[PDB]
C-alpha cells in the first residue's frame, strides 16, 4: 500500500514548488524591458518584518499545512505541524532533465524535480514520492431561469428524475424564437413549477432541486 | 566599450576602535526597538477581533495582500508607523489601513487595504492622510491602483478632522476621478461593508469585485433606513452582492469568496494591457564592496560627532563607484555620479553646514541632473546655514534661494533620506517634504525640528539674558537650567522619527542596511512614468 | 441677431406675510452679527500696537493695500475669519496676514501682505493655510503674486504644525519656484524684518524691493550670531537696505519709505507686459429685476423650511433670465444658463435630496458646460440622498458616482456658494471643498458636517435602542434625551459658518446681496487663464 | 510572473442529439454550396478569354497575384463575390478585379490587380466600388498599395453609374492623392492597357513599371485620335512601353516580360525603409481547445433556435480563455476578454434582444477597450430591441443611443463578424457597416434586412387587419396567405448573403472554421497603423 510522506519529503515538495514558481519569474523577466531590476528576485523582502507563506501539501489523502518563512540570507525555515526544518537548495539541469538540489538541517539531497499538473514528483535513490497540489474551488466549479417571458411547448422531466449537466429541462417560445433550457446545477429536482402551455415571465425559476 | 578599471570609494573602518563599538551597539538598539514595535504594529487589532474576523469567513488583510501579489514578490510598505500614539487613549496600529506597492501580475501596483481589525475598520483622520498619500504615489509615478474595501464608517467624534477640507475624506474620490482619466487603472475589491460615504470607492472604479454573502454596498444603511422610513432591511438584502451583481450593476465581477476575489483581481491586472518602457539607460547590476553593518558602526546615534557622508556612498551603490563632481569647491556638499541596481543616480549628500559655495554646486548639478535626465537622490544630515556677519553681507540668502528655485523646478525622479537632523531651512534646500520628493524614509537616528533644542535653548537664553541687563533682575544658573529642560524635552520628543512618523511627514523609519534594497524598490517604482522637460524660473544672480 | 424678446425668471414674494417678516428679521440679525464682527476683526493687533507700529512711519496693513491697488477700485478680501476661536487665549485677527485680490495697474494681482501688528506677524499655523490658499488661488487663476514682507519668526511652541509636513511653511518657497518657471511673476516688498526662513521670500522673487532704516533681510538673527560666534551685530548693519542693494544683491530696487515702495511695485507691475485675453463669449451686461433684501426674506434662518433656488437665481443673475435645461426630469436639481456681469454662466442648484435622476441630470449638464467652455456656479443646498430600499436596488450609487466623476474632471472654473445645508456625500457631487473649485464661499445661515445634527441623534437613538432590546435594559426618554443634546449641541457649533471659515474650509462667509458683486469679481479673476479641454475618465453606466 | 491558471470556456457538444446531426448536416450544405461558387468565380471570364489572355504571353491575373506575395504566403481575398448576380445577363465575376491583402518582401501590402478575362477588364460600377473599399482599407491600416493595371475603358452604358458622384471612378485618383501625403506607397504595374480615365492610375503613382510591347499609357485611344485627327497611329507607337520609359518620362522601371515586372516590384518594395511597430502586447500564442466543425454543429442554419455566443468564443480565441465582463447584469450581451493569436481582444457578441442593460453594459465595456486600447471584435446575432410599453417608459432609446455614441465615436480597430441575424437598429448598436468597422465579414447562414421577414409579414398583416376593421370589408385567411408570401419572399432573397457580399455590403461570406485564422489575417493588417487616443462626445444620462 501507499505509505505517509516524511516530513522531510514535504519540505522538498515544497521547496520545488516555489523554486518552480521562481523560474516563471526568471524566464518572464529575461522578456522584460526592466532588466536588472529589483522584484526579480523572490526573495519575499518585506520591509522591517519577516514573510510567512502557508501552503497547503495534499499528501494522499490527507492535508498538511506548511508555514513556509522567508530567511534574509536565502534560506527558509519550514514549519510542519510543529517541527521546524531550515531548508535551502536550488535548481539545476542535465541535459533535459531538471533536478532540486536540498539541504534540510544540513542533510544534503538530491531528487529529480517533475511538476505535472497539480502532481509534484521526486525521484531519489530511496522511492519516488507523489504530493498533490490542491485545487482551489473556484477552478473546480465548471436553479435555471427563465430567458424571456414567454411560453412553454415541452417540459421534459418531473419529480423524482435524475440529469446530469448539459441536460434539456424545458423548451419555452418568446415572441419566436426557441430557447432550450440546461443544467448548469446537478441532482434530482424536486418540483416543477410550470407545466406545459403555461406562461412563464423574466427571471422566473422554472424547476428546483432541494 | 565600458571597459576600463575605474578607482572606488570606501574606508574599511576601526573596527577595533572603543568609537566603533559604542556607535555600533547604540544604532544596534535602535534597530532592535524598531523592530519590536514594528511586530507589535503588525499583529493589529488584536487576537479577540483576529478571532472575529477569521470566523466570517475572511482573510486576514495582511494574508490578503500575500495572496494578491506575485509569489516571492517583495512588498514595500509604506508608514507602517502611522497613527502611533497620535491619539489618547486609541490605539489605531498601521493608521487602519495597510498600503504600498507590489507587484502583481508582472505590474508594478499600488495596494490600499483596510484593515477592518481595528476599530471595525473605520476611517481616523490619519487613515485619511495615508491613504491620500498613497493615491498620490500612485499618481506621481502612474501606478495602477488596487483598493480592498472592508470600511466601518468614518468616525463620528472626529468627523471634522475627517469630513470638510481639501486634503479630507472626499479629495480621495477625486484622485480616483482624476486617475481614471489618465490611464491608470483603478480596482475595488468590497470584501467588506463600506458604507454612505465609502461607497463611492467602488462605484468609482474602472473595473470592480465583489463577494458574496460577505461585501455589502450602500450609500444609507439600515439604521438609517429603519429611522427615516421605518422599513427594517439587512444589510445583504439591501446591498448584498447578488443584488448588485444582478439587479443594480454597481459590481462587475461577482466572487464567491476571498481567494476567488484575489484571483479576479489578479485576471483584471493581467488584462490592462500595460507594458513597462524605459527612458533611462541601464547598466548591469553590481553590489557594494562593504557591508551595512559597517553602517551600524560608522554612523551611530550621536549627532555631535560628524562622519562622512561618502562612506555612505560607498555602502549603498553599485560597485562602491562614485565619479565625484566639483570635489574641492565646497566640500560641505557631496555631489556625484554612481548607479544603484544598474539605474544612473545623481546622490547629494551633506557634510556640514552650508556656505554659499555649497550651494552654487548643489544648483549646478542639480541642472545637470535635470539636463541629462537622471534621477536624483538626496541625503540629508544638517546642522544649519553658516551664521555669520560677513557670510549675511555676501548674499548667503540668495544661494540657498537658488538653490531650493532648482530643487523645486526639477522634474526627476527625486528621493530624500534623512540620515542624520534634517534642521530648518537647509530641510527646504536639500528637497524635504514639501518640495514633493517621490518618497522620503528617514533613519532611526534622524531628527527633524525646525532647530536643534540647544539652538533653541541657547537663543533663547541669550535673548532672555538680554532683556533682563536692560530689566536688571537677577538672571542665575538654575533660571537658566529652569529655561532650558522643556525648550530641550519638547524639541527632543516632538522631533523624534515615531513623532514625525506617526503622522505620515515620512514614508517610513528604514533600516540602515534595508536602505540599500528600498531605494531600488522605490527607484523601480519610480521609473514607470516617462520623465518630462524640466523647466526652470528666474535665478536669482 | 441677440434682438428677441425672452420670458424672466422671479416672483414677487409676499412681503407682508408673517412668514417673510420672520425669515427677513433672523437673517438680518445674522448679518448684523457678520458687520459687527469684521469689524473688530479689520483693527488688528490693538491699539497699542498700531501705536507701536505708526511710531516707526510704517504704514498699516490696510493703509498699504489702499495705497498700492488702483484708485476706487475693489478688493476682495479672502478668508477674513481665520483664526477666529481657533487658539485657545490667542487672539489671531485675520490669521495674521491679508489676502485678497485687487487691481494694479489694470492688472488683477494677488495681494498677500504680512499684518505686523498681531504677535509681531509670527506665522501661526493658521497663517500659513491662509497663505498657502492665496498662492494656490494665484496659481489656477494666472495672478501675479505681490507679497508685503513683514514677518517675525515662524511661532516656536507651534513649530511642529508650522514646519515639517508637505503643506507647512516650506511649500511656500515651492510655490514661488513653480509659479516663476510658469510666467507668473512673483514681486516682494520687504517693509518689514523677514528672519531664517522668511528670507526666502523676498529672495526668491523675480523682483525685489526694499525699505531704508526699516527693511532687513538675513537668513541668521543677531540673537543666533551672538550665541554662536559672540559678535555684537545690529539688524540694520546685518542685513540692513543698504547692504542688500549695494554689496549682496539681493534687493533689485530701493525704496525711502513705505509710499515710495508702493509706488514702485506699481511700476514693476506696469512692466510685466501683461494683456488680458477673453476667450469665452461676452454679451452687455444687465441687472437683476428683484432686490436682495428679498433674497433676506425668501431664504431666511431656519432650515427646516425649504425655499425654491430659483428665487436666488432670479435674483443674482443678468436681467433675470434663464434657460432651464431639463426642467422636469428630477427637479430636486436646477441646472440651467444664465449670465453674470456679460459672462457666461452654468447654473447647478439644488431643490431637495438628490434621486438618481438628479444626478444623471447633473452629469449632462456638466458635460454640456465642458463641450463648450462655460464655467460653472454650483449652488449647495442639500439635506442628503434618498435612503430607502428601492433606490439602493436601482443603483443609486453609481449615479452619484457619475456626477463625482463629472464634477471632478472638469476644467472649466468652477465656484462654490453655500446657501444652506451641506451635509455629506452630496457635498461631494456639488463640487465641494474637496473637489478643487477656484472660490468657495457661503452664506451666514449655512451648515456643514458630515450629517445633521437630528441624523446624527436619531440614527444613535435608533442603534441604541436596537442593541438595548438585544441586551434587556430600560432606555426611557430622559436617557434618549441626555443621548441627544451633546450630539446636536456639537454638531451644531462645529458646523457653524464661524467654525468653518475660522480655518480655511472656505474662502469667506458673504452677505446674500453682495453675493452678486462678488460672483463677479470671482469670476474676473478666474477668466485671467486660459481654459483647458475637458477629458473625462470611466462613465460608470 | 503570467503563470498561474486560470479557467476556460467551452462544452462539449452532444454530438449523437439529432439537433446536432441536422445543424452539422444543413451547415455543411451551406458550407459546400458556398465552395463551389467560389470554384466557378476563380476561373474568371472563361476558357476562351483565358486562352486569349496567355496567348500575349500574359500571366493570368491570379498567377499574377501568386508570383507577386511571399513565398508560401497566405493571401486574404476581399469580396470574391462582388458581382454575382448583380447586372441581368452579365456574369461579372469577382467584379471584374481581385483585390486582398497579402505578405511582399515582408511588408503587408494591399494589391489591386484587374482581371483582364472579364470584359476586357472594363469598369462596372460594382468593380470601382469594390476598387474604393479596398483602398480605404489600406488608407485606415496604412497598407502600401498596389495596383496591377490592365484596364479596357470605363464600361458606356453604365457610364453614369460609373463616373460622376463622390464615391465614382474619379475618387479613386483623389485616394492615390492622399495617401502619397501620408506616406503610404502606392505602385502601379502597367501590365496591359489603362486608357484615358485609367492612365492617371499609372501617372499618380510614386513609383510606376511598365512591360514592353504589352503595356500602353495614353490619355487618348487610336480611335480618338483617329476621330479627332485623321492620324492612324497604334497603340505601342502612341504610348507603348519604349516611348514611356525614354521620352516622356511615365514609367520609372521598365520590365521585360511579367515575371520581371514582378520582380522589380518586390525590388521596389523592398527598397520602401518600412519597419512594423506594435504598440500593443503581445503573448506567445495557443490554440483552442475545441475544434470548429462544432461550430457547423453548434450553430446550424435555422435562426429560430437560439444557441451559446460562449461556445463560439471558446472556439475562436487562444486557449478557450476569457475573462467576462459583468457576467450577470444583462446576460443578453456577452462581453469579455480574450486573445486570438497573441493579440489582445475585447469581444463583444449578442444572446437576445437588447434590454437596458445589456446596452449599458455594453458602453462601459467600449470605454474600457477604449482606455486601454484593446481591439474590438463585434459578434453580430440580433433579432430586435425588446419592445414593450414599460421599457420605452424606462427610456430604452437613450441606452441604445449612448451605445451607437460610443462604437461610432471608438478609435480602436474595430472589426464585425454576423454569424446570424442582424436585423435592424440594433445592427447599428453593435457596429454594422455604417459605422466603419475595418473588415466586416459574414458566415454563410447570416441574414441582414431592415427587420425579419415574419416581422414585416406580422406588423403589416395586423395594421391592414386594423384599417380593414375600421373599414368593414372581411380579411381572411387566404387574403392573409397572399399578404404574407411576397413579403417574405422579398426579405428572404434581399437578406442572403449572396446578395449582401453581391454589393460590397460586406468583405466576404467566410466558412465558420476558417474564421478563427481569418480575424487573425485581419487584425495584423489593423496593427500595421499606430492607434490614436478615443475622445467621446456626450453621453445622454
Ligand atoms: C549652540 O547652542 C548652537 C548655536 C547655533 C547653532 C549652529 S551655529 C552654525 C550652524 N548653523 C546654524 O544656523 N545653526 C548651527
Ligand atoms: C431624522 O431625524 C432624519 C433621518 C434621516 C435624514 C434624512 S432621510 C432623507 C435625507 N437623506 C439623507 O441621507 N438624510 C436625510
Ligand atoms: C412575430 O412575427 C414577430 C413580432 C416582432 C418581432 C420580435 S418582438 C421582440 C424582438 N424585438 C423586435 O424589435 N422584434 C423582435
Amino acid at each position: 500500500s501507499r505509505k505517509a510522506a516524511a516530513k522531510e519529503s514535504l519540505c522538498q515538495a515544497a521547496l520545488g514548488l516555489i523554486l518552480k514558481e521562481k523560474a516563471m519569474t526568471d524566464t518572464f523577466t529575461l522578456q522584460a524591458h526592466d532588466q536588472f531590476s529589483p522584484f526579480s528576485s523572490s526573495s519575499g523582502r518585506r520591509l522591517n518584518i519577516s514573510y510567512t507563506r502557508n501552503m497547503t501539501l495534499k499528501d494522499g489523502k490527507n492535508n498538511v499545512a506548511i508555514a513556509v518563512t522567508y530567511n534574509h540570507d536565502g534560506s527558509y525555515s519550514m514549519q510542519i505541524e510543529d517541527k521546524t526544518f531550515q531548508v535551502l537548495g536550488n535548481l539545476y539541469s542535465e541535459g533535459d532533465c531538471t533536478y532540486l538540489k536540498c539541504s534540510v538541517n544540513g542533510v544534503a539531497s538530491k531528487a529529480k524535480l517533475i511538476i505535472l499538473e497539480n502532481t509534484i514528483y521526486l525521484f531519489s535513490k530511496e522511492g519516488s514520492i507523489e504530493i498533490d497540489i490542491p485545487v482551489p474551488k473556484y477552478l473546480s466549479s465548471v436553479g435555471p431561469l427563465a430567458p424571456m417571458t414567454g411560453t412553454i411547448e415541452k417540459v421534459f422531466v418531473k419529480a423524482g428524475d435524475k440529469v446530469k449537466a448539459g441536460d434539456s429541462l424545458m423548451v419555452m417560445i418568446a415572441m419566436k424564437m426557441e430557447h432550450t433550457i440546461k443544467s448548469p446545477k446537478d441532482g434530482t429536482v424536486k418540483k416543477v413549477f410550470y407545466r406545459e402551455g403555461a406562461q412563464a415571465n423574466r427571471h422566473t425559476p422554472l424547476v428546483e432541486f432541494e | 566599450y565600458h571597459g576600463d578599471s575605474v578607482a572606488s570609494l570606501g574606508t574599511q573602518p576601526d573596527l577595533g576602535s572603543a568609537l566603533y563599538q559604542e556607535n555600533y551597539k547604540q544604532m544596534k538598539a535602535l534597530v532592535n526597538q524598531l523592530h519590536e514595535r514594528v511586530e507589535h504594529i503588525k499583529l493589529g487589532g488584536g487576537e479577540k477581533a483576529r478571532a472575529l474576523h477569521i470566523s466570517r469567513g475572511k482573510l486576514l488583510p495582511r494574508e490578503r495582500i500575500d495572496n494578491l501579489i506575485d509569489p516571492g514578490s517583495p512588498f514595500l510598505e509604506l508608514s507602517q508607523f502611522a497613527g502611533y500614539q497620535l491619539y489618547d487613549n486609541e490605539e489605531v496600529p498601521g493608521g487602519g489601513i495597510i498600503t504600498g506597492i507590489g507587484r502583481v501580475s508582472g505590474v508594478e501596483c499600488m495596494i490600499i487595504a483596510n484593515d477592518a481589525t481595528v476599530k471595525g475598520g473605520a476611517y481616523y483622520p490619519v487613515t485619511v492622510k495615508k491613504q491620500l498619500r498613497a493615491q498620490e504615489i500612485a499618481m506621481q509615478n502612474r501606478l495602477p491602483c488596487i483598493y480592498l474595501v472592508d470600511s466601518g464608517g468614518a468616525y463620528l467624534p472626529r468627523q471634522a478632522d475627517v469630513f470638510p477640507d481639501r486634503d479630507h475624506f472626499g479629495r480621495t474620490f477625486y484622485n480616483q476621478a482624476i486617475m481614471s482619466s489618465k490611464n491608470i487603472a483603478q480596482i475595488a475589491v468590497v470584501m467588506g461593508s463600506c458604507t454612505a460615504g465609502g461607497a463611492y470607492v467602488p462605484a468609482m472604479a474602472d473595473e470592480n469585485i465583489i463577494v458574496r454573502k460577505q461585501g455589502t454596498i450602500f450609500l444609507a444603511g439600515p439604521p438609517l433606513v429603519k429611522a427615516a422610513t421605518g422599513e427594517e432591511v439587512s444589510a445583504e438584502d439591501l446591498g448584498g452582492a447578488d443584488l448588485h451583481c444582478r439587479k443594480s450593476g454597481v459590481s462587475d465581477h461577482w466572487a464567491l469568496d476571498d481567494h476567488h476575489a484575489l484571483h479576479l483581481t489578479r485576471k483584471v491586472v493581467r488584462n490592462l494591457n500595460y507594458q513597462k518602457k524605459l527612458d533611462v539607460t541601464i547598466e548591469p547590476s553590481e553590489e557594494p564592496l562593504f557591508p551595512a553593518d559597517e553602517l551600524y558602526g560608522i554612523v551611530g546615534a550621536n549627532l555631535k560627532r560628524s562622519f562622512d557622508v561618502r562612506e555612505v556612498i560607498a555602502r549603498i551603490v553599485d560597485g562602491s563607484r562614485f565619479t565625484e563632481f566639483k570635489a574641492f569647491y565646497g566640500d560641505t556638499l557631496v555631489t556625484g555620479f554612481a548607479r544603484i541596481f544598474g539605474y544612473p543616480v545623481g546622490i547629494v549628500g551633506n557634510n556640514g553646514v552650508l556656505f554659499s559655495e555649497s550651494a552654487k554646486k548643489g544648483t549646478h548639478f542639480v541642472q545637470l541632473c535635470c539636463q541629462r535626465n537622471i534621477p536624483l537622490l538626496f541625503l540629508q544630515n544638517i546642522t544649519g546655514f553658516m551664521v555669520g556677519r560677513e557670510y549675511e553681507a555676501e548674499g548667503i540668502a540668495k544661494d540657498g534661494a537658488k538653490m531650493v528655485a532648482a530643487v523645486a523646478c526639477a522634474q526627476v525622479p527625486k528621493i530624500t533620506l534623512i540620515i542624520g537632523g534634517s534642521y530648518g531651512a537647509g530641510n527646504y534646500g536639500m528637497c524635504g517634504r514639501a518640495y514633493s520628493p517621490r518618497f522620503l524614509y528617514i533613519w532611526p537616528n534622524a531628527r527633524i525640528s525646525v532647530m536643534g533644542g540647544e539652538q533653541a535653548a541657547n537663543v533663547l537664553a541669550t535673548i532672555t539674558k538680554d532683556q533682563r541687563a536692560r530689566e536688571g533682575k537677577q538672571f542665575s544658573s538654575a533660571d537658566e537650567a529652569a529655561l532650558k529642560e522643556p525648550i530641550i524635552k519638547k524639541f527632543e520628543e516632538e522631533g523624534n522619527p515615531y513623532y514625525s512618523s506617526a503622522r505620515v511627514w515620512d514614508d517610513g523609519i528604514i533600516d540602515p542596511a534595508d536602505t540599500r534594497l528600498v531605494l531600488g524598490l522605490s527607484f523601480s517604482a519610480a521609473l514607470n512614468a516617462p520623465i518630462e522637460k524640466t523647466d526652470f524660473g528666474i535665478f536669482r544672480m
